[PDB]
């Protein structure tokens, strides 16, 4: 459960376009993306 | 194909689900807040006995492994 989790971030860290983002949006950003889905 | 960011929000919320109060630091990126939510929680776990050293260890490689992957490039 902790353990799926925790390799599902590594996997998501392994490719580009998702580490980018994961890397460069805060937690304060995904509020603001929220309001414009 | 926004689903780059739905993937990602997907996970996040496996870290902070709406119904934790445990809420994640605002200025932080997504990726040291769900890697630091799970330590805060293999460290609980381990302690209640949830998990097991081999369970705990793997954890916590995956998590160093992660760190090195924010911190370059």
């Amino acid at each position: 459960g902790s353990m799926e989790r925790i390799k599902e971030l590594r996997n998501l860290m392994s490719q580009s376009r998702t580490r980018e983002i994961l890397t460069k949006t805060t937690v304060d950003h995904m509020a603001i993306i929220k309001k414009y889905t | 194909d926004e689903q780059m960011y739905q993937r990602c929000c997907n996970l996040f919320e496996k870290f902070f689900p709406s119904s934790s109060y445990r809420r994640p630091v605002g200025i932080s990126s997504m990726v040291e807040a769900m890697v630091s939510r799970a330590r805060i929680d293999a460290r609980i776990d381990f302690e209640s006995g949830r998990i097991k050293k081999e369970e705990f260890t793997e954890i916590m490689k995956i998590c160093s492994t992660i760190e090195e992957l924010r911190r370059q490039k």
